[PDB]
């Protein structure tokens, strides 16, 4: 904390709620490769170290072009093809089924 | 429900994951070898049999056992999501010592993540030693070594009434007790006087009231991390405490010559503490 | 259904305010006056000055620049007052203080008086260079303006310089002067210099 | 106060995998004051004063072409008392690559030490 | 049991107003007994 | 002392950096940069169960740099056959010695 | 590169320089020539009793280009 | 600008119901040590990035030391805002409250 | 060649329009080789290639034709074109920046960073630079960064601040909304390398040079001509050397050149209606807010010495300021003693002030200290230190400064002292606050040798007394400290000869 | 001038390359390591 | 200061619209532009010219990432202070389809 940098804004409250599975307009990554390295280290294009997901390695970010220490990370979705059920929230749909 | 939403049947079923992002999965190394991170072992489970099924979905669909293919495969991707999250939901191979824990697991323990990280926290500017008897100090001030003495900084702002103090601070510089070790420009950028001498310290001593060419930052000053003084204060504490007595609000005095931590006998019955090797949780 | 859901997106992008002209003369009215609400920082030092301390943080680094909120080059402000915390018009006003840093927080009213053009705009410019590409301009003196030549009507052509660049001749066959009269195409905030690009066709 | 490391490089190395690394130094890659506190065959002089970042063995490993050393990371200073060093028994004929050293580190009676 | 009322406060889209200590602390909130149970305003001068 | 990183910024010189207290970096001539990492997970075979061996490491005070696959192995097999010497695999040879 | 390190020395979008929101409160409503030559009469001269020197340079041209000719 | 102008009428509204007037206020007269101990650590904060002080300083260089001179002298210009559980307040200034 | 390759860069510009964008990165990839490799573009097909560009410019604006105009841009050593290729390539910097003022962005970059070349070099770099600052009016902001971060670092030779900062003046001359600007970046670089010189200096007695003749090394240079994939973890030998000599000759060399931009902008005839008004005015501010609360800070503020002495209109618009500084109530005490502390030593030191200019300080200095005789003289014996009256304590002593130095303008053939002196010091001697003990042990003795001399006041049996009686070390050291000692630089005080007085 | 000496026979012993670590008048394994005229310095305290 | 600050404070970007951490972004500019903070998913793409009487982007709600896929709007994002595990956490909800929604309501 440095006391010459103020920040206006501040958190309230919070709600909670449900992530719907429109998460297509806020990941455009696309994690489908099970395969994650390969020879001679690099992150393999789909894979679950995709460098649209973060900078990796001395590399740079493939969405926001930043280095190690300047990324936030993003977040990749997989496609399931199709609707295993949420764990969580079994109990309470074996209540209204 | 003033946004007069719908309460829809897919709040229950995922239809996609999403995937954390590389920075909180990055390679969980052990020794001096490093491992594949273990979040990815049960998302990479999840992600062949999202590509087995990809491929028998277009078995099927150019013309029996692709269904008993396809309903086993329903089996084991429901299950494989159901052990990426929970743990204790899942059985799988039921040898004992179950890999992976999964994001609840992650969360519930007296670890986990919200009393661990969040509850209790790690600090910086700290410090730890054993404690001592000492007479001769106040009864409101704890002995601190000239080890923590060197160490432990505090940012002050440099001004009109602190610039005599603060010119022989950077003068002083890391290696004599009342000194500094930084100074923080107005660009936010720092300055480590470590490796300098005695004339390059002497020189930026004197450019701590020089205002910067800059603009959007001609609001700040500077800030010296000068050494911990006599004046500053210093929470002290044990390690069960028991009530807001076993933590409280020392004064400083910096004691030459010596390696630990120094305490009044006025404070020994307050922090339950006892002269035989305890030692002291010191916050600044 | 898309005709709600949708549709403050279209209101989003819906320019609030067009430009009409003045005097007959089809010079398009661009300068304009919004009254604007802040909500600015104020250091220690402006502890005792309060208003000098939002014109010379905030209102200073905001003038001759083009501002996303209102859409317009800030060609100033007028009548800055200070909005109090508490609800008590005089002097001894009050502001918030941070809780972690020493700054505090307040409202402010200020009438910005920006110049706003929009697509379909109509302007003068003196011409400042013209060679067989485009035409720059200095629109009141202080704008880029960029007609270029596939915009330029094909009827017009250019005549080169001898030695020192070349000059300019309409249909008329006169060689034409600094004032030239135009519709903007585009507005171009693509860097710190405000560039209008325009057409000379209707 | 004595302690003893093991230094073995056989560690990383696998059953079927030849011999990579060698005590002593490689040639032509060469950072001195290295030698203020080794011998030319890669092993500490005995009674040498070490502090914590000191070499305390240099070695040569072939999948990386460089002359690297072993670092002591204590924070009490020590001496060395004794290098040993361990001759091969299943795998006859070798050369040394397990070597024991040990330390003093000296105890004064400082204030918070129990009698 | 972190993910039971985690599910219970979900299903319930219950907005947490931030105001018991335990909660300030993980949004990371100036606690609100004590030094945090007033606001301190500066009275400035000028108009 | 000084060991290998990226290069120095506030238009100072590309250099070389240097440690301060074991996890944050400086240049030579004061100035500090952005906060390395130094990803580590403590103990207590044992410590736990043994999930996978793969051949990565760390070397660079946080983030790895090391064990990428035949980037030397191309140099490493042609030259270890010439230090020892006289294989007697001679054909004109040796009708002179 | 050289200039592509340090970010933030270009961004400058800090909270002492920018304000955190702006929101219009009426609507932009057209003004006269004839007060966009007195508000740049009375906000020029009362500027001129330290940045802002680069702005006014500017202010000046375009309070000429209301009332003259280069 | 039609939205914003009905937010702000509200937020300002809002916060006109919950100010209670100078005659009205029922709370303590005495400041309640957590607001001495935070009025010195806001006070010296801002001592700390150069604010004007109102007090003759013979050579203090602790910020801290210098707010618990204007305090003495009731020179510190700032106002406490004291809070009722259901978001009312009370508006108390530095110089009326009984500093013990 | 001149008929063929006309095409060839005529539809390369088609092939831009056909949208496949293979031939860009051919053409404009040779002229990214430098000027150092000859397989590059000459001046040949440099005229061809451009005049395409030039009246085809609506042509070039996509995304991926950027590598047509980020490699002209990189262009090096464009400045050294034959004047009928010359005036092409600056004009295709003309077009595109009047076309799309997206590129100025990136062209002001260039011109900013080559003015490390003397003035001789880049009269064409500023005509280009002066250009967009008459056009683009919002450009005065965004390159007055680009002066702030590409300025020569203090580890560079030193040819390119002599070269910077002469470049730099020659940018203030044209365009004077920003000399503000100007003069705020050179003293601020100025005590970075002046401060860490007095610490270099030796003892309160100095010595002679040692040498009997001196090398200026105009020929200290060698010609201008100026990896595998790492490095490896390095190791010894720093050796962070200084140039102990040489950062004088870099003060000599930037010092000496300010003060001769300046004494040819301030004159008699830039008073009337130039920039007379504006340079000395713009120091002054700068005076009072840069040099002033840096400390212990020799050899900088000779360039307020240095303008103030072409006028005397210009002494009396600083003597009053120097007066408006240390008497203002509201300023700090520091500020104050410091302040003082410059009066007295610059009332001596100085050679071209007028006898009425010298008195007038003395009158005004005189005038504070007899209204003090009964509003503050009552307060000794009551409650608290002699701390309390620091600002009395340096007021007295900087009249005492002048006792020391300027003795003989106060006297007529007659004897007659100004304000008299002969009754005004041993009154004030005489008085509770006893000014001859709290005071500086150099200066108040330098007065006691001279007023039993001079035959205005008697101290010796005083200095005598108060040495026999026996929070400060900030108050004694804002008393030793004189602005005006004579300096360790050589090729400035060469100028200085004819403005400051030695001790005899 | 090499020198070990072996823990058995108390034999000082010099090892070159592509030897075995082993003593040459006994065969023993283990093989310590002496110590030469070499500066070292001491506060007598 | 015990938890907070001598801990893991960071400044992070919050979008005000859809009260988010994790989704935003710095765009990747222009070349003769400056960078800014821009949400992901309170950004419609570009090939969505939906069509005064006819609608213009205002050329600066359009911004790019890193690959070259062009977004308009995701503006209105601003700077709070948190600490980071309120990020580890609220990616570890979002792998469990838990949204968190935070109002930052002094604007
Ligand atoms: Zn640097």
């Amino acid at each position: 904390m440095d006391i010459s940098k103020p920040v206006g804004s501040e958190i309230t409250s919070v709600d909670f709620g449900i992530l719907t599975a429109k998460i297509r307009n806020l990941s455009a990554k696309q994690i489908t490769n099970p395969t994650v390295l390969d020879n001679l280290g690099h992150p393999v294009s789909g894979g679950l170290y995709d460098l649209a997901l973060g900078a990796f390695l001395r590399n740079l970010c493939s969405t926001c072009g930043l280095d190690e220490k300047f990324c936030p990370g993003h977040q990749g979705h997989i496609e399931l093809p199709v609707p295993c059920y949420n764990p969580l929230f079994f109990n309470q749909l074996y209540i209204y089924l | 429900n003033l946004s007069r939403k719908l309460v829809k049947a897919d709040s229950f079923f995922m239809d996609v994951l999403v995937v954390p992002p590389t920075r909180f999965r990055l390679p969980s190394k052990l020794g001096e070898e490093v491992h594949e991170n273990s979040q990815n072992q049960l998302l990479s489970k999840v992600l062949t049999t999202s590509l087995l099924i990809r491929d028998l979905n277009d078995d099927l669909s150019k013309l029996r056992v692709i269904f008993s293919r396809l309903m086993n495969a329903f089996v084991t991707i429901q299950n494989d999501v159901n052990a990426f999250i929970d743990s204790t939901k899942a059985q799988g191979r039921t040898s004992g010592k179950v890999p992976i824990p999964g994001v609840k697991q992650a969360l519930e323990k007296k670890e986990g993540l919200f009393r661990k990280h969040m509850m209790g926290k790690r600090v910086n500017y700290a410090a730890r030693s054993v404690i001592s008897p000492d007479p001769n100090i106040e009864t409101n001030e704890i002995g601190v070594p000239p080890v923590f003495a060197v160490k432990l900084t505090y940012p002050e702002p440099v001004t009109a009434y602190n610039i005599a103090e603060l010119r022989q601070a950077v003068i002083n510089g890391p290696d004599k007790w009342p000194g500094a070790t930084q100074i923080q420009n107005e660009d936010g950028s720092l300055v480590s006087l470590i490796g300098m001498s005695v004339e390059q310290r002497k020189a930026l001593a004197n450019q701590l009231l020089t205002p910067s060419s800059n603009v959007s930052t001609h609001t700040l000053n500077k800030k010296v991390y000068r050494h911990i003084k006599n004046r500053d204060v210093v929470l002290m504490n044990r390690q069960p405490t028991l009530h807001k007595a076993s933590m409280m609000g020392h004064k400083v005095r910096v004691l030459p010559n010596e390696k630990t931590l120094r305490l009044h006998y006025a404070n020994t019955g307050a922090y339950n503490a006892d002269f035989d090797g305890d030692e002291m949780n010191m916050h600044f | 259904n898309e005709n709600r859901e949708t549709a403050r997106f279209i209101k989003k992008h819906k320019k609030q305010v067009t430009n009409p002209i003045d005097e007959k003369n089809g010079t398009s009215n661009c300068i304009v006056r919004v009254p604007i609400a802040l909500y600015v920082s104020l250091a220690p030092m402006y502890l005792e000055n309060p208003l000098q301390g939002v014109m010379k943080q905030h209102l200073n680094p905001l003038v001759m620049k083009y501002n996303n909120k209102v859409g317009g080059v800030v060609l100033g402000y007028e009548g800055l007052k200070i909005l109090d915390a508490d609800p008590l018009d005089t002097s001894e006003k009050l502001i918030k203080i941070t809780p972690d840093t020493p700054f505090g927080f307040t409202w402010c009213h200020v009438n910005l008086y920006v110049w706003q053009p929009q697509v379909g705009d109509v302007l003068e410019g003196y011409i400042f260079i013209q060679s067989a590409s485009h035409i720059g301009l200095l629109i009141h003196d202080a704008f880029n303006a960029s007609i270029k030549k596939n915009n330029i009507p094909v009827d017009w052509t250019f005549v080169h310089n001898d030695v020192e660049l070349g000059h300019w001749v309409d249909s008329n066959g006169e060689p034409i002067d600094g004032k030239l009269r135009f519709t903007v195409r585009n507005v171009h905030t693509t860097g710190r210099v405000v560039s209008v690009d325009g057409t000379l066709i209707s | 106060m004595y302690k003893t490391e093991k230094v073995d490089l056989a560690l990383n190395r696998n059953r079927g995998d030849p011999i990579t690394q060698h005590f002593g130094f490689g040639n032509d890659e060469w950072p001195k004051e290295w030698l203020e506190k080794l011998d030319e065959d890669g092993l500490p002089y005995i009674g040498t004063y070490v502090e914590e970042g000191d070499p305390i063995c240099a070695y040569f490993d072939d999948t990386l072409n460089k002359t690297k050393i072993k670092t002591y990371h204590s924070s009490e200073p020590a001496y060395i008392e004794e290098v040993n060093l361990i001759g091969d028994e299943s795998n006859k004929f070798q050369e040394l690559q397990t070597v024991s050293i040990k330390y003093r580190i000296r105890r004064t009676p400082q204030i918070g030490d129990k009698f | 049991t972190t993910c039971q009322f985690l599910t219970k406060a979900v299903l319930d889209n219950e907005r947490e107003q931030l105001d018991s200590p335990s909660a300030r602390i993980v949004v990371g909130k100036l606690n609100n007994v004590g030094t945090g149970s007033f606001d301190v305003l500066a009275k400035v001068p000028n108009a | 002392t000084f060991i290998r990183g990226p290069i120095c910024g506030t238009d100072n010189c590309p250099s070389r950096l240097w440690r301060i207290i074991d996890g944050r970096r400086t240049c030579q001539y004061g100035h500090v940069m952005e906060g390395d990492v130094e990803f580590n997970d403590d103990e207590d075979l044992g410590a736990g169960v043994i999930t996978r061996r793969l051949n990565l490491t760390t070397n660079a005070t946080g983030s790895f740099q090391s064990s990428q696959l035949t980037n030397s192995q191309l140099l490493q097999q042609q030259q270890r056959q010439s230090h020892k010497k006289f294989k007697k695999l001679i054909g004109h040879e040796a009708k002179l010695l | 590169m050289m200039k592509g390190s340090r970010r933030t020395g270009n961004n400058t979008a800090t909270t002492l320089n920018t304000p955190v929101v702006i929101h219009a409160t009426q609507l932009p409503q057209h003004v006269s020539t004839d007060e966009v030559l007195q508000f740049l009469e009375s906000f020029i001269d009362e500027k001129e009793n330290t940045n802002l020197s680069s702005s006014i340079s500017q202010l000046k041209r375009i309070q000429r280009d209301f009332k003259g000719l280069p | 600008p039609e939205d914003f102008q009905q937010h702000e009428q509200i937020r300002r509204k809002t916060l006109k119901e919950k100010a209670i007037p100078k005659d009205q206020r029922a709370t303590t007269p005495y400041m309640t040590k957590y607001e001495r101990a935070r009025i010195l650590g806001t006070r010296a904060l801002q001592i700390s990035m150069n604010a004007p002080v109102f007090v003759d300083l013979e050579g203090e260089t602790d910020p801290l030391r210098i707010a618990m001179k204007e305090l003495a002298e009731k020179k510190i210009p700032l106002v406490i805002r004291r809070y009722l559980p259901d978001g009312s307040f009370e508006d108390w200034s530095v110089e009326e409250l009984i500093v013990d | 060649s001149a008929a063929m390759y006309s095409r060839f860069v005529k539809s390369a510009l088609d092939d831009l329009d056909k949208n496949d964008s293979t031939q860009i990165g051919i053409i404009a990839n040779q002229v990214a080789l430098p000027s150092k490799n000859p397989e590059r573009i000459n001046d040949k097909n440099l005229n061809i290639l451009l005049d395409i560009l030039s009246s085809n410019i609506n042509r070039i604006e996509s995304s991926r034709g950027t590598f047509l105009i980020q490699s002209i841009i990189n262009f090096e050593k464009w400045w050294e074109l034959p004047p009928h290729t010359l005036s092409k390539y600056i004009y295709f910097i003309k077009i595109l920046c009047s076309s799309i003022p997206k590129w100025w962005q990136d062209v002001s970059m260039i011109l900013v960073s080559c003015f490390i070349l003397p003035i001789k070099q880049t009269v064409c770099h500023h005509d280009m630079l002066k250009y967009f600052l008459r056009m683009i009016p919002s450009s005065m902001g965004f390159i007055d960064t680009y002066l702030a971060k590409f300025f020569p670092n203090k580890n560079d030779t030193r040819r390119k601040l002599v070269n910077y900062t002469s470049n730099l003046l020659k940018l203030r001359g044209y365009c004077s909304e920003l000399g503000f600007q100007i003069w705020s970046l050179l003293i601020e670089k100025i005590i970075s390398i002046d401060v860490e010189l007095q610490n270099e200096l030796d003892e309160l007695d100095d010595d002679v040079d040692d040498d009997d003749l001196e090398e200026v090394d105009l020929e200290d240079d060698d010609d201008l001509d100026d990896i595998e994939g790492m490095d490896g973890t390095e190791e010894y030998n720093v050796e962070l050397t200084q140039g102990i000599k040489e950062l004088s000759t870099k003060l000599d060399s930037i010092l000496t050149l300010v003060s001769t931009h300046v004494e040819e902008q301030v004159t008699p005839e830039s008073l009337e209606s130039g920039e007379g008004v504006g340079v000395f005015n713009t120091l002054t501010t700068l005076f009072k807010t840069h040099v002033l609360p840096t400390y212990y800070t020799r050899s900088i503020q000779y360039i307020m010495f240095h303008v103030s002495q072409q006028q005397l209109e210009l002494m009396d618009s600083f003597l009053v300021t120097l007066i408006d500084i240390s008497f203002a109530v509201n300023e700090a005490a520091e500020k104050k003693i410091k302040s003082l502390q410059y009066l007295g030593s610059y009332i001596a030191r100085a050679k071209k002030l007028s006898r009425t200019q010298i008195i007038f300080v003395a009158s005004y200095l005189t005038s504070w200290l007899n209204r003090y005789v009964i509003e503050r003289e009552e307060e000794v014996d009551q409650r608290g230190g002699m701390e309390r009256f620091k600002h009395f304590y340096a007021a007295f002593q900087a009249l005492c400064y002048i006792f020391c130095f300027r003795h003989n303008i106060f006297r007529d053939t007659d004897g007659n002292w100004e304000c008299e002196l002969d009754k005004f010091f041993q009154r004030m001697v005489i008085s509770k606050f006893n000014p001859l003990k709290f005071c500086n042990e150099n200066v108040m003795l330098m007065f006691a040798r001279i007023a039993q001399q001079e035959s205005v006041a008697y101290c010796f049996s005083i200095i005598e007394n108060n040495n026999n009686e026996r929070t400060r070390q900030q108050f004694i050291d804002l008393q030793s400290y004189f602005p005006y000692d004579p300096l360790f630089l050589k090729n400035y005080k060469i100028l200085m000869k004819e403005y400051y007085i030695e001790w005899s | 001038t090499l020198k070990y000496i072996c823990a058995e026979c108390s034999s000082k012993l010099s090892l070159s390359r592509t030897d075995a670590v082993r003593c040459k008048d006994c065969g023993h394994r283990i093989l310590l390591k002496a110590r030469t005229k070499r500066l070292v310095q001491f506060e007598a305290r | 200061d015990r938890l907070l600050n001598s801990s893991d404070y960071t400044q992070a970007s919050v979008c005000r619209e859809c009260g988010s951490i994790l989704t935003t972004q710095q765009s990747v500019p222009r070349i003769g532009s400056i960078s800014t903070v821009c949400c992901r998913r309170c950004s419609m793409r570009f090939e969505d010219a939906k069509k005064g009487e006819k609608i213009f982007i205002d050329d600066s709600q359009i911004w790019e990432d890193g690959q070259g896929n062009k977004f308009v709007g995701g503006n209105e994002t601003t700077t709070v202070a948190i600490p980071f595990v309120l990020k580890y956490l609220d990616s570890e909800l979002s792998a469990m389809g838990i949204r968190l929604r935070y109002n930052v309501e002094p604007k």
